């Protein structure tokens, strides 16, 4: 400012401006940023950033590249001095800063928190994450305006921070003034005095991405309001060390190559995927075939259909295993959280919270009251399980009661009111009260959970283990004797891709189904209105295994068998 | 920017008035000098008929609804003074009254922006300085407590009594004399305070909170502070909906509590009762009568007061008993402020 | 200035198999930007006799000299290899390992201050990466004049202090935080072996400063050679500058494992006042490896560590048996139930004293990755430390989630525990109820190994199990009421893996099931009575 440039900058002001001469990608930008202002304007705003494509910036210049990933502090600066300037000359009407921001793939300097220690400061790091803290927006003082009454004039005396600067200038205080020259108050106006708020945020490691890891990141006035605790972030700053990172660039949040896409087309066509693709999940587990065909429909999803001015429809299914402790019930839930997309695994007894889905805790920082997000707020749209269902007490019951009809959670506590809507679809796994049972026993009271539990979950799995020298003798050669990488991105595919709609072959055969249990109500089980919905659920899972663009009849022939099993 | 004409422009508007006894400001100015009430309110509707009235006169218009929404900590402070050059002779520091603002409604909006309603978490940081207007549950008030604005000291030995503005929440006092006669002197004899003379407030502080239909998804209700002075004082009462009108720094200047062809497009159907009851929640099948009972339990009914100290409901309370959520949350999320299902504070000693 | 150049001689002229090894893992280390290279103190020994000496005799002044040439060179390459295709460099530390010497921890001395010091031990915290700074600009708030500081090796009296004046009297100084770098520095604790420690006093410890190239490289609990200087801040400390962690041994090992009666010496080894009790003592020494690690495709891979847990009146080494498991094993450390005297297994946590904050100890629990526990007095436990060994002994996993810190260790932790609600943790839980160059076989079986098993001998595990589930039954329609599961059998697969891993065979006969199952009727006579 005061100092005299030196040619260290005038190269580097001259070469950012022949790099926007030579992309015309952020001009025309500039420019548009400009006349949505000057529209808006003219009716009577944008945070005035743009992000810069890295691509363009490896090819067209090594060295600049290399200044810019080894000391922004000298780089960052003229190419700011640079965007002010293009702003200033692609604008001729009469009449502040211009910030930057980055974007595109870092190589080793992308890295999880838990790694990212003492080396590379000065650099500029990107860091992904779930946020823990989101602070109190707090605006700042720069530029007070003083009135003098007694000669009549304006006065103004402006601050600096400590961090916003990205570089180096001489740092010193001043008195906020209280008496201008000479003998004589003054008094202050804040009707024209900037107040730039700022935040502090903390995050640490995703559970994925770590061998714990948590920082700070100070937050200007332009990006204040995209920071929501409980989603998955990443933060791109720099490391400043007066540790933390000053944060320009936020993106709230496996690979497809086309030779895999051409390995699932291949398989979508043959009528005998369903079958061994339910068989490969888990070798090492002897038996349960429809089990595991529900367990393959379950984690692939639904639909999550949202009707057109009213209520939501419940697009996730959920599941209750129950049955003798030998089996591998224990042992399915490893494979699940190691082979789905993202899932949160809890032991259904010990949250230190109220539950999983949140708790209260006592601040003496702000000297408040803060909120702690246990678990089933953080996966939003996977899946979550939870083994020893009958151990798991009423408060924890009466919030699952919500989050089954729900596909959602409400709290009302002391200060607060509101409502909660993360897709977690559930898998629980349960003992009975007396430790084992068998067919001749009644199948109601063996359960030891009520009513409108086994209505809110949809498909109750009983295992039988009587022991019979017919069946057992291949156990032992089994487990004394289509791959994990390949699922994933069938599913996410899947997922992502293709949305099943119904048709008229499948609607009959469902009704049909439906209105003949509506026989087991005299015999075995009850039957509730939400089934009719989980009888299409399945259906369309089936109908998006084979990723077709509609529902077929056979999807609900697949489930009513699944139902057959489940239920007799 | 230029204050000159624009203290013209105000000192004009004032005298020039006929749109809504006879020039309203003067009447207004006639009734202070009559001793009669101590609250000065001034709306952008005048202001906005007087730029019409002085734009369709081919006179230059001079904006001041683009300038007094912007700072109006200084325009509170350069009106005052164009108020306090012309006065009337009364019948019956010398700031007799106090001086609030009103902004515009919508209804003067569309009919030739400047007053949204605005919440919390729609603040960004950069709206410090601009009038917003806060819609808003109250939970958290203080009682009225007297703050100073100057503080007087008075003198035996010279007689001068001086005068001192404070600013902040804190002050030192003023124990050196910095009169105009004892800097001539060798004595410098000591003062002391007035708390006749000195100039108080009707200090309150309040938090607003987030209304609950606003909040995003998954976000709490977070607070806001909101400090009031003057007559406004007695306009807060905890456990309403508010619309807070007033600058940010919060320091209120004007408070309210709780579209045609809308409505009659929606009567002239025919049928309007069972077409209203059929049309919320249209996902569930049948059940008119019940979700009819809900209809007539979220329109609420009449609130009877005897007035000799007895009241009685004026709601329904409707009972689902059935065999094996949907209502319940389009029912929540259809009417404002549904809601899924006293301590002593010892920092600030009261009832929270 | 002419060790300069011996020192850039030794980089660019010291020859193994043909070939540089210092020059291209300098251009392999700059070309991913690691700033550090690994020298060994036996190539300066055989290449120079001015250097080794006066290392060990004042490193302080010579270190940074040779970092410097380090430096010299690094600018030198730097710039040639920038110009092919595609500034500020800052002083390359250097880490220098060896194993010329396994000094102990208790013949430390007055003598020898400040030398190079190498020795082993289990480093038992590392939970802070503080800062410090490597260069910084300073500025005066007085008469505006400003400059800069740099430091490259010296990270309570030392060289690291702002200047007292530049009138503007004492400490103008402002330190200008828009333009300095950054180095982090850890705080270690290292303590000796407690398998080899006097029974008359606890294990001693010893605290060390860790710089930035070395950062995060260890995990607490293992065993960690450590070289560099003992300094004084009177108090002893460890500056490190090197971090690691005899064929005739194998040729002795591969002909004891040549004897068809090793697995009947290794028991008249491990008993020399035990009497009796052979199947305890054949299920103590092949409960260490656990069994089979196989990594399915599918992901849902087997837990190959298994449970045994010792019962019975005081004495009959159920605490010396102990000691021989924790001074044989690869890793292991002695604790005991509910913690110990200023130890714990369980994750303590507790107050750290210069202006109490919070903080956690590593007990057991976290320190024995990739081994075993071994604890005593099991029935003097903990409410919060039951549900984290009921959960790590069958899922190996602890999770911990408190105030910022949230994490699911991973422990590869078989328990070896003594005793004297519980009743179905104790027979649920459970699944039973040289000495240098036994120990690196063990860990060459437990590293190089992956076996298997043959049908023809799980022929007989699974007639043996129809057989058991045909004879128990009786005893258990009967109403007795106490079992027979499938975790058991797949821990008799993991104790016949053990039993076929000790000879180093991928396969599995009948020769080992034959043991398995006189070991497991053992166990289900004690769980039956």
């Amino acid at each position: 400012t005061f100092f005299a440039p030196d040619a260290v900058f005038g190269d580097r002001v001259r070469r950012f401006q022949e790099f926007l001469d030579t992309f015309t990608s952020y001009r025309d930008s500039v420019r548009s940023i400009q006349v949505y202002n000057s529209n808006n304007a003219a009716n009577y705003i944008l945070p005035h950033r743009i992000i810069i494509s890295l691509d363009d910036l490896r090819e067209f210049d090594r060295s600049f590249w290399s200044g810019i990933l080894v000391e922004p502090a000298y780089f960052i600066p003229p190419a700011e001095k640079a965007l002010t300037d293009l702003a200033d000359s692609m604008d001729d009407v009469p009449h502040h800063p211009w910030k930057l921001s980055f974007k595109g793939s870092f190589g080793a300097h992308a890295l999880s928190p838990r790694t990212l220690t003492a080396q590379h400061l000065n650099k500029l790091v990107s860091v992904e994450g779930i946020v823990t803290k989101t602070s109190l927006v707090r605006p700042k003082l720069i530029r007070s305006v003083h009135y003098a009454a007694k000669t009549g004039r304006f006065h103004y005396r402006d601050y600096t921070d400590a961090t916003t600067t990205l570089t180096t200038r001489i740092p010193t205080p001043a008195i906020y003034p209280t008496e201008d020259t000479e003998g004589n108050k003054l008094t202050t106006e804040y009707g024209y005095s900037t107040f730039i708020d700022h935040q502090r945020i903390t995050v640490q490691e995703m559970p994925e991405m770590a061998p714990p890891r948590s920082i700070d990141v100070i937050l200007d006035d332009d990006l204040v309001d995209k920071t929501k605790p409980g989603d998955r972030v990443n933060v791109v700053g720099v490391f400043k060390s007066l540790t933390l990172i000053l944060g320009n660039t936020v993106y709230p949040l496996q690979m497809l190559t086309d030779f895999d896409i051409r390995n699932i087309n291949k398989l979508s066509k043959k009528k005998d995927i369903f079958d061994i693709l339910s068989q490969s999940l888990a070798p090492s587990i002897y038996g349960h075939d429809h089990i595991k065909k529900a367990i393959l429909l379950m984690l692939m999803g639904g639909v999550e259909k949202n009707l057109e001015n009213g209520s939501h429809l419940r697009g996730d299914i959920n599941i209750l295993m129950v049955g003798d402790p030998s089996t591998a019930k224990s042992q399915l839930l490893r494979f699940v959280l190691n082979t789905a997309s993202l899932a949160i695994a809890t032991t259904g007894r010990g949250s230190s919270g109220v539950g999983l889905t949140a708790a209260v805790t006592t601040d003496r920082e702000t000297g408040e009251r803060r909120l702690e997000a246990g678990a089933m707020v953080l996966a939003d749209r996977g899946v979550v399980c939870i083994d020893e269902f009958d151990k798991m007490t009423d408060v924890d019951r009466v919030a699952i009661h919500e989050v089954m009809e729900q596909q959602t959670v409400t709290i009302a506590k002391a200060g607060i009111h509101t409502t909660l809507n993360a897709r977690c679809s559930v898998i629980a796994a349960a003992n009975p009260v007396f430790g084992q049972y068998d067919v001749n026993r009644d199948p109601h009271q063996n359960i030891a959970l009520p009513d409108s539990l086994l209505s809110r979950f949809d498909l109750l799995f009983v295992v039988t283990d009587d022991i019979n020298e017919i069946r057992d003798r291949s156990i032992s050669e089994h487990v004394l004797r289509v791959t994990i990488p390949f699922l994933r991105k069938y599913v996410q595919y899947a997922k992502e891709r293709v949305i099943p709609q119904l048709t008229q072959e499948a609607i009959n055969v469902i009704v049909k189904n439906y209105t003949d249990l509506r026989d087991d109500n005299t015999k075995k089980s009850p039957i509730t209105a939400r089934t009719l919905e989980t009888l299409i659920r399945l259906a369309t899972a089936h109908a998006k295994v084979r990723l077709s663009k509609t529902v077929n009849k056979v999807d609900a022939k697949v489930a009513a068998n699944l139902l057959r099993f489940a239920l007799l | 920017v230029d204050y000159n004409n624009l203290f013209n422009e105000i000192t004009d508007f004032l005298v020039t008035f006929k749109q809504d006894k006879g020039p309203k400001y003067m009447a207004m100015l006639q009734k202070v000098a009559n001793r009669e009430l101590n609250s000065v309110i001034i709306d952008l509707d005048d202001i906005l008929q007087y730029q019409n009235e002085k734009f369709l006169q081919g006179t230059q218009a001079d904006d001041l609804v683009s300038a007094i929404q912007q700072n109006a900590n200084h325009f509170t402070e350069l009106f005052c003074r164009a108020i306090d050059n012309n006065m009337p002779l009364p019948t019956k520091l010398t700031r007799r009254y106090f001086l609030y603002f009103k902004p515009l409604s919508q209804n003067c909006a569309r009919r030739y922006i400047s007053s949204k309603p605005l919440s919390v978490r729609q603040i960004k940081g950069d709206f410090l300085g601009q009038l917003i207007t806060v819609r808003g549950i109250i939970t958290r008030v203080s009682d009225v407590k007297p703050a100073v604005e100057v503080i007087a000291y008075t003198c035996d030995q010279c007689g001068y009594e001086v005068f001192q503005e404070v600013n902040s929440r804190t002050f030192t006092p003023l124990s050196e004399c910095t009169s105009e006669e004892c800097s001539q002197n060798q004595t410098k004899g000591q003062l002391f305070m007035s708390t006749r003379a000195s100039k108080f407030s009707a200090f309150q502080e309040c938090k607003i909170q987030e209304l609950s239909q606003q909040v995003p998804v998954g976000h709490i209700p977070r607070s806001l502070n909101i400090h009031v002075n003057g007559t406004l004082v007695r306009s807060l009462s905890p456990g309403d909906i508010v619309d807070v009108t007033g600058i940010f720094l919060l320091e209120a200047q004007f408070v309210r509590q709780h579209v045609e062809e809308r409505v009659m497009e929606l009567i002239t159907s025919g049928d309007v009762y069972n077409r209203l009851a059929k049309s919320i929640a249209p996902e569930i099948y049948g059940n008119l009568d019940v979700k009819k009972a809900l209809l007539l339990l979220l329109v609420g009914g009449v609130d009877k007061r005897v007035g000799d100290g007895m009241k009685i409901r004026g709601d329904i309370n409707v009972c689902l008993m059935g065999d094996p959520s949907q209502l319940l949350k389009a029912i929540c999320k259809i009417s404002p402020r549904g809601v899924y299902t006293v301590m002593k504070d010892p920092v600030t000693d009261e009832m929270i | 200035t002419e060790i300069i150049k011996s020192f850039k001689n030794f980089i660019l002229e010291f020859r193994l198999d043909s070939q540089f090894i210092y020059r291209d893992q300098l251009r392999n280390n700059i070309l991913v930007k690691n700033y550090s290279l690994t020298v060994n103190m036996e190539h300066l020994i055989g290449y120079n006799e001015d250097i080794y000496k006066k290392l060990s005799d004042e490193p302080s002044d010579i270190i940074p000299l040779f970092e410097t040439a380090i430096t010299q060179v690094a600018k030198r390459i730097s710039i040639l290899s920038r110009a092919q295709s595609a500034n500020s460099l800052p002083t390359f530390q250097l880490i220098l390992n060896s194993n010329a010497n396994q000094i102990p921890l208790r013949d430390l001395d007055s003598e020898h201050v400040s030398k190079i010091v190498r020795l082993s031990g289990i480093i038992i915290s590392t939970s802070v990466l503080s800062s410090r700074a490597t260069y910084l600009s300073i500025m005066c708030r007085n008469c505006r004049h400003t400059t800069s500081i740099t430091i490259n090796n010296f990270n309570t009296g030392n060289t690291v202090s702002l200047p007292r004046s530049c009138n503007c009297g004492p400490d103008p100084y402002i330190i200008i935080h828009e333009s300095s770098k950054f180095i982090d520095q850890q705080f270690l604790k290292l303590q000796e072996i407690p398998e080899l420690v006097p029974v008359g006093e606890m294990p001693r410890n010893l605290t060390m400063t860790c710089d930035r190239y070395l950062t995060n490289k260890v995990i607490p609990g293992t065993r960690v050679t450590i070289v560099g200087i003992y300094s004084i801040y009177r108090t002893p400390y460890i500056k490190i500058l090197g971090i690691q962690s005899t064929e005739e041994e194998e040729e002795e090992f591969l002909q004891l494992s040549r004897n068809p009666k090793l697995y009947e010496i290794l028991t008249n080894s491990i008993a020399p006042s035990i009497f009796g009790n052979e199947d305890i003592k054949k299920a103590i020494v092949c409960l260490l490896m656990g069994g089979s690690k196989k990594i399915l495709p599918d992901g849902m891979r087997l837990r190959g560590d298994i449970n045994v847990l010792l019962l019975g009146d005081p004495g009959t080494a159920k605490s010396q048996l102990l000691k021989f498991v924790e001074k044989v094993s690869p890793i292991a450390v002695y604790t005991s139930g509910k913690g110990s005297s200023a130890a714990g297994l369980t994750a303590s946590v507790q107050r750290d004293p210069m202006t109490r904050e919070f903080y956690l100890e590593g007990g057991a629990m976290v320190l024995a990755d990739g081994g075993v526990v071994c604890i005593d007095e099991f029935d003097k436990m903990r409410d919060e430390d039951r549900v984290a060994i009921h959960e790590a002994m069958e899922q190996q996993t602890i999770s911990i989630a408190k105030a910022g810190i949230t994490t699911v260790l991973n422990s590869r932790t078989s328990v070896l525990a003594a005793a004297n609600d519980f009743q179905t943790t104790i027979l649920s839980r459970f699944d039973m109820i040289s000495i240098e160059k036994m120990k690196r076989y063990i860990t060459y079986c437990r590293l190089k190994c992956a076996p298997r098993l043959s049908p023809q001998a799980a022929e007989k595990l699974s007639s043996n199990f129809v057989t058991i589930r045909k004879q128990l039954l009786i005893n258990e329609l009967e109403s007795t009421e106490r079992p027979i599961t499938i975790r058991q059998l797949e821990a008799i697969i993991r104790i016949t893996e053990s039993l076929a891993k000790l000879e180093l065979s991928p396969i599995a006969q009948e020769r080992h099931v034959d043991e398995a199952i006189r070991l497991f009727q053992a166990s289900t006579m004690d769980a039956a009575s």
